[PDB]
This record gives structure tokens, sequence and C-alpha cells, in this order.
């Protein structure tokens, strides 16, 4: 799709990489010069509260808990800067990626989907009646391809999501969807509402609620080309994946 | 005097956040109008 920077030296921000966040706000934003002049140094600027880790009572019912988990990831705000913050190898243990959640949560800077969704896992983990699993979109505009993906979750088996997006309709949908097929419908139809063909669906097994697993997340249990595979099939193999999903403990 | 460079570390990441927010208000604004 669109290009973007990592920081792929931890936190702080490395010199280089510093440098070059602002060089490419200087490039896209109009006023890209004076935007890092009156920010660059400033004394002056807002201090930001460091959003608090949401802990539940064993009394508060799973979805009223994922709620307070999805404004936590909100409070972190979607990062426009053009540069990710925390580099994600999709192919490392859970334990790591775990760890790199909780700096995350200690560090506190804006995130992008896929961040969102190691998060996620992250505070979910306490919540072992409840399923998690990735859920990558690919979608089609203008000439351009774009990536998205969201934790989708299940509870007493109904179907929801979690996740950061730039479009409030592409992220959360509570736990409410009585099959895996309607949910994924759904944002198969917020994505056309804002003019987006769906391409690809890639969806993942369940993921532990260990945080010290050494396994990795599957991202890729099940790969639908939507167009190809048709209505009829895409909800046979997305029945499919919600059964191959209940039977991994 | 490591309990001092942990201080300027955790400066470091302070200033860094405050800019990194400042930023992001601007090129939110930018991404939807
Ligand atoms: C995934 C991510 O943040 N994806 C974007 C996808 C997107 C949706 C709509 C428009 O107009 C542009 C892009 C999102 O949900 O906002 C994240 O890991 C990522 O960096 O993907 C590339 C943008």
């Amino acid at each position: 799709g669109v290009p973007f920077f990592v920081n792929r030296g931890g936190l702080p921000v490395d010199e280089a990489t510093w440098e070059r966040m602002w060089k490419h706000v200087a490039k896209i934003h109009p006023d890209g010069e004076k935007v890092a002049q009156r920010i660059r140094g400033a004394t002056d600027l807002p201090k930001i509260p460091i959003p608090s880790v949401p802990t539940f009572q064993p009394s508060t019912p799973v979805p009223e808990r994922l709620e307070a988990v999805q404004r936590y990831i909100r409070e972190l705000q979607y990062n426009h800067t053009g540069t990710q913050f925390f580099e994600i190898k999709k192919s490392r243990p859970l334990t790591g990626l775990m760890d790199l959640a909780k700096e995350m949560t200690k560090e506190a800077l804006p995130i992008k989907c896929l961040e969102a969704v190691i998060l996620g896992i992250y505070l979910t983990n306490s919540m072992p009646t409840l399923e998690r699993f990735p859920i990558s979109f690919k979608t089609y505009f203008s000439g351009n391809y774009f990536r998205h993906i969201v934790l989708g979750v299940n509870f007493a088996g109904r179907y929801g999501a979690l996740g950061m997006s730039r479009r409030e309709d592409l992220m959360y949908k509570p736990p409410a969807f009585r099959t895996l097929s309607e949910l994924v419908l759904d944002f198969e139809a917020a994505y056309g509402r804002c003019w987006h063909v769906l391409k690809k669906v890639k969806l993942g097994q369940s993921v532990s609620h260990d945080p010290h697993s050494v396994e990795q997340i599957e991202w890729k249990h099940s790969v639908l080309d939507v167009e190809r595979l048709g209505r009829d099939d895409f909800r046979k193999e997305l029945e499919r994946h919600a059964r191959d999903m209940r039977l991994k403990i | 005097e490591k309990a001092k460079q942990k201080s300027a570390q955790q400066e470091l990441k302070q200033r860094q956040r405050a800019e990194i927010y400042a930023l992001n208000r601007v090129m939110t604004e930018l991404e939807q109008q």
C-alpha cells in the first residue's frame, strides 16, 4: 500500500529515526517545515496523561470488560505521524510480543492496527472464556491496496472485534454476531460504504492466554479470496474456520 | 550514577512523547480534512 517508517531501535527514539520522522512530516504536510518549527523544542506543549491500564472486577461481564479494553486502545490514538514507534515482528514467540505490549502500556505512544492487535491480546489474556483470533482484510480503492487487521473475539458463541483503525467502522464490534460469517460480512459492508472493495480475508487460529507461551500466532490459518470464492463458498469457508477454532484449546 | 542515567533516558522519552502527541494532533487533523 502506502509506505511508512518503523522505529527499529526501541525508546527513546534514536536521533536518526527522529530526524527521519520530521523530514517525512515536512514532505507530506503542506506546512511541514512550519509544523516542526512550532513543535520541536517547544516548552509549552500539552502534558499527555499516561492512560491507565484497565483492570477488571470478577463480577464484571466480559463484554463490559471489552468495552474498557477498546476505550484504552483508543485513548492511545491512531498514529498519523508517519513513523510507527514499535516494531512488530509477526513471527516472534507470543511471550516476546507480550513483552512488547507491556512496553506499549508503559510508554503510551500512538499506535496503528497491528500494534493494537498485540495490545488486545495482552489485555484479554485474563479472560479465558474469551477466544481471540486475528482477522486481516485486504481491500482495494482507487488503484491501491490497503491492509488492515483487527482482533476477532468470540464470547459465549457470539463474535465481535477489538482494534485500531483510522475509520470508526473498521475496528470495534461488540461480541453480538451469531456467526463468524456475519461478523466478517459486517466488515465487508463497512468497507463498501467507504468505497473499498474487500479482496482477501486472512483469519488466524485462537491465541493462547499464556503471556509466557513460546507459540507463534498463526495469522493465516485460513486465507480467503473473496471474489474467487463467491458468496456461498465464502460463508462455508468462514463456518469451517469457526469450527477449526472451537477445537484449538 | 546509573539512577541519573535512567533519569536522562526517562526525560528524553518524556520530551519525545509530548512532541509525538503534538505532531499526531496536527497530522490527524490533516488526514481528516
Ligand atoms: C494496519 C492499519 O493501520 N491499517 C489502516 C488501513 C487503512 C484504512 C483506511 C485508509 O484510508 C487508509 C488505510 C487503518 O486501519 O487505518 C497497520 O498495521 C498499518 O500500518 O497498515 C498500513 C496503513
